[PDB]
């Protein structure tokens, strides 16, 4: 859709580090949103069944989600610079190719956040700005292609 | 005319998101965009800063020169509430540009209309006509002398 | 009568420096319990009490 | 020279110093006074901005222009680039003229003086002294 | 309970954390910081240098370990972010520890030396800092770190 | 014009014109301020002493005079004091147009003047004053009451 | 001698710094400190009413006192016929001991300094020098 | 006697009602309407103040004193909250009245009965008594060195 | 092993109870009966103090000392808020006592030994497990400088 | 020496004043840097606990050890067997190393200066100039 660029970008890296927050407003922050992508695609419970996916509640879980928005965090919190972004993003890209995840799943993933976001944002939140960013950022994890 | 006090509250915030941190960085990147408008637009402009070295765009002795354009913006801003002062710093801050040859009322009124497109792009919830209001009120009097 | 008591139950509620955020919600009611605004009604149950539920109409 | 946490600090406490709008007339003026009172002789080059009268607004009007110049440097500063070239800017704007070396050296001494009662115990005087003297000297 | 990291203090540790994300540009914060300690490990102990080899810490400034730099320093992050939750900080924590494992020549006293330098470096960026609390906390968090062996 | 004078703008006109009336002996200020204004006036401009010759201009301490000063500031107040409620104020300067229609002699320029000295005076008595505020208000004032010729 | 606004503006800010009842010891107190700080000669001629301790009652009274006469000349400035009797009046009381005619310009000095702080930005500094040394000159 | 903080509290009111005009011409009335029931009853008196010109009322010379006077009271009132200090500059007021020859302790007596028909003429308001108590207590420490 | 805050807190009061009185008096006879305590258990020590006279209990060349000592200690607690400025002084405390000839690593494991016997008896409420945890840290880094 | 009632009057207002905790070491500081920037040659002697930067933890360990002295001092006087002790205790530790015996008359000047910020006007200088003097002689 969108293809992000260095305004857009600032704008998210903002709005970011307000919807991430700390302590347990993030614990929980990343708690709906995984809740909101299981609510939708249930099918992707079966890839976390390592990590208890079952149980979106129970702490190997908890650390889980708490360890995803982490990547997330460095991907839009880099992504400023593209010569730093580039690094991170090649990086996961690494983590990740190889394997194969639908790009059914990272839509949701995405929506997902979306409406946690601008549920936790109120009325500061540009949509079209960070679906172009998180999009870019999932596109350096699937690869895609 | 003059400008309501509800509007220099508007835009006393309105500022406080462009500003932002006391990084350079930041601050920098936009009123550089700010003046990049300004050249695309009345391009002769774009000689009067060869003092500055505006021909080595990450010279640093122009990217100081952004940053003191971009400070003595927010002096103003930040002087909106001292109405006495402010209108005598506007006065010197005329006289530091009538006696920089090559300065035209138009220019002014161009970077302007630079801001007006540049912040509603780096920030959201910006009130453009109240900025263009106290912006319109602080530029007249800038010039004014010059012309 | 529920509704005229209820109301001045609000009245209370409403005094004081409050249980639950601003932002957040307060399920109630005999044990306190603060959830996100956000956070009901998710369809997930925050609540024992069952309020992210219970409240039957949509004032809207 | 300085080191890049040195600045950091400085950067970082001029900002809950300075402070913003009103609040900082209030400091260039108490800052001003102290420094006009200690040394009199100030008052001359100051004459075409009223130094006479430091509470009146053509002072006042100065008393932030300063200010914000210092600001400047301050924000310049960690980074070189634009430092180097912010103190070249002021060199000049002072070469042509006359000024006492030792003027600058008493600003300091005030400068110093004064974020140290606004910042109380806190206040990183080491980095201060260390970073600002750069700024003096080079304009100097 | 007592022995371990107390709630009162990490509450500090996090509070004072926190002083250092104030202003958006955190990346150039963490990278520049995180640059800075690990390059102030390298001097004290050399053999490190060839451990992160395959970041190019040869090139402090060169995006390839400013990369790393924000992925160390943001991942001392998750740990002090979820130090209030003990089972997802440990969980967050062992897999830090297999992260680690797998990487031969980083032995338990890189660690220890690690500590010591991050508790001199904290105190320089911090006005606020309470040693005897991050004391406490650093130390649960970079033994739970290196535990795997 | 249609933004300024707005709420804000006069509620400060008010608080700031109050500042003045805080002692009793209104009477010794109010004279002694209008007489100044008016004195000003007919300074620099002349071909208004003629026009308060009627009033015995000529005595400024002269009770004639004294007295004058008073309904003139004074009406000045009522103007103010009414700048919340639109439709009785313009009643209130509309019927003030109309006491100076009749008074031949009297033209424009010569308000535009005293608005001029009326803002350079009124921040000699008031410690805190906000010309803009003002200007914007005693604008649509002075407007209103010669707006008939 | 003065503007009649000049005045009018010191009367009134007079009254907001000076104060009331106990606000006012605390004024004096404040004054006389800084200026027997600055020049302890003046302990000499105060030691009727125990100059070496300005907290002492004595010395309190006195403080008041004094500040009492500055409040009548300041409300007197305003219809001169009263002030430049009350002027000539406080001229006696002093030509006739003999005192050091810089040690008012130093009360003036401070008297200044003080209000400052009391009243902040807005104190007139202009409107009161140039009112409050003609009351100085006249004692002189 | 003694008095009552309270009362004293009362007066410190009630006098901000008759002072409380900034500067000269109210006080002036109201310490002059003061001496005026003085010199109506004790005619005497009178005399003592040629010094400071009373046959010429108007003089300034003499307003000038009555505002001394006036003062010298308001001084005595904003004193009452601080004892120790009104206890002595109390003694000072009365030298300063023994070495003024002629000054009786009726006199005083005397100008005490003027303010407690003035006052009640010039405000509302007015705890006479209580003004009466303390201003005896006042007086009675003045007059009473003389002897 | 780690001091926790809340045992700081603690002992900021705890001491707020020994220390208390501005009396040199109590401070006295309290670091005294500890002294007493120390010596009772390890006599060596004793021979010390020969410098400020303990053969003259109520000296008070030897009164002072207790004192110091008190003091000294008092110094410590009330700058466990400080750590920086505390693991320095905690330094200097040390050296103080490597240049005494004859001060053993064991001496002080004894009088903090006493400390923990006669506080809880001069007060009640005494966190005798929070006290010896803080004490420990601060002995172990006065003595260790000695060997 | 003192008197009874000259000492407890000290010895109370020390308590208020002083305080607890960090309310001390913000008071120590306050008083050395005023007295540093008035006689810099300070700054010397102190070379062993950093005086160079007042608000290291080097020196404001040394501070607070001053500080505390002072307390015991103030505390000793009353019973005189103690203070006559502690006070020879002290002129031991002053007389081997030379210093400047108008220093300490500097120092008092300031933590006389400093006492009366913080108690204000009821501040019993008589008390405690009497009083502290005879601590300072003693020592020096």
């Amino acid at each position: 859709k969108k293809q992000c660029g260095v305004l857009e970008g600032l704008k998210v890296k903002s709005e970011w580090g307000r919807a991430y927050g700390s302590g347990h407003d993030r614990e929980a922050f990343s708690q709906a949103i995984w809740r909101a992508t299981f609510a939708q695609v249930p099918e992707s419970r079966s890839l976390f069944k390592r990590v208890h996916g079952d149980d979106t509640s129970h702490p190997a879980f908890i650390a889980h989600a708490d360890r995803v928005l982490g990547g997330l965090d460095i991907a839009i919190s880099t992504l400023d610079q593209p010569a730093t972004l580039k690094e991170e993003l090649d990086h996961l890209q690494v983590q990740h190719e190889g394997r194969k995840i639908p790009d059914n799943y990272f839509d949701a993933f995405k929506t997902a956040i979306l409406h946690v976001v601008a549920a936790q944002l109120g009325r500061c939140y540009d949509r079209e700005a960070w679906d172009a960013c998180i999009d870019h950022i999932e596109d350096g994890i699937k690869g895609h292609h | 005319d003059c400008c309501s006090y509800e509007d220099r509250r508007e835009i006393r915030h309105i500022w406080d998101d462009v500003w932002s941190s006391s990084f350079t960085d930041r601050r920098v990147a936009i009123v550089r965009a700010v003046f990049d408008d300004l050249f695309k637009h009345y391009p002769t402009s774009k000689a009067l800063f060869e003092r500055v070295k505006i021909d080595e765009p990450e010279s640093g002795e122009f990217k100081s020169h952004l940053v003191r354009v971009a400070n003595g913006l927010k002096l103003l801003i930040n002087l909106l509430d001292d109405t006495l002062v402010l209108q005598s710093h506007l006065g010197h801050l005329a006289d530091q540009h009538i006696q920089r040859k090559g300065v035209t009322k138009e220019y002014f009124r161009g970077i302007g209309e630079a801001f007006a497109r540049v912040l509603p792009q780096v920030l959201s919830c910006f009130n453009v006509d109240a900025w263009n209001r106290c912006f319109h009120r602080l530029v007249a009097r800038i010039a004014k002398d010059l012309p | 009568r529920i509704r005229k008591a209820g109301s001045l139950r609000h009245r209370v509620e409403e005094l004081e420096d409050p249980s639950c955020d601003e932002h957040e919600h307060q399920c109630g009611g005999d044990d306190p319990q603060c959830i996100s605004k956000l956070f009901v009604c998710d369809g997930h149950n925050d609540c024992r009490n069952g309020e992210d539920e219970k409240d039957c109409t949509l004032p809207t | 020279e300085c080191l890049v946490t040195e600045s950091l600090k400085v950067k970082l406490q001029w900002a809950s110093a300075f402070g913003h709008a009103h609040e900082r007339v209030a400091f260039g003026l108490e800052l001003w006074r102290d420094i006009i009172d200690d040394h009199p002789e100030i008052k001359a080059p100051f004459s075409r901005v009223r130094g006479d009268n430091i509470y009146s607004p053509e002072f006042g009007a100065h008393s932030q222009r300063v200010l914000s110049g210092l600001d400047i440097t301050i924000s310049m500063l960690d980074t070189p680039d634009m430092l180097a070239a912010q103190l070249a800017h002021l060199k000049v704007q002072h070469v042509e003229r006359n000024l006492k070396p030792e003027f600058f050296d008493i600003f300091l001494k005030h400068l110093l003086h004064v974020l140290g009662d606004r910042l109380g115990t806190h206040f990183d005087f080491g980095a201060w002294h260390d970073c600002v003297d750069q700024i003096i000297d080079g304009i100097k | 309970h007592e022995h371990c990291c107390s709630e009162e203090d990490h509450r500090i540790v996090q509070k004072q954390w926190d002083i250092l994300w104030r202003d958006t540009e955190s990346s150039k914060i963490k990278i520049g910081f995180g640059r800075l300690l690990l390059t102030k490990l390298a001097k004290d102990i050399p053999e490190v240098n060839d451990l992160f080899k395959r970041v190019d810490i040869e090139h402090a400034e060169g995006p390839k370990f400013s990369a790393h730099a924000l992925r160390i320093l943001n991942g001392l992050d998750l740990a002090i972010n979820l130090l209030d939750d003990p089972p997802a900080l440990d969980a967050a924590l062992d897999h830090l520890a297999h992260q680690h494992e797998v990487r031969e020549g980083v032995q338990k006293a890189h660690f220890k030396k690690f500590g010591e330098i991050l508790a001199t470096g904290l105190p320089q960026v911090l006005d606020d800092y309470d040693a005897l609390a991050w004391k406490s906390c650093l130390k649960g968090i970079l033994t739970k770190i290196s535990s795997r062996l």
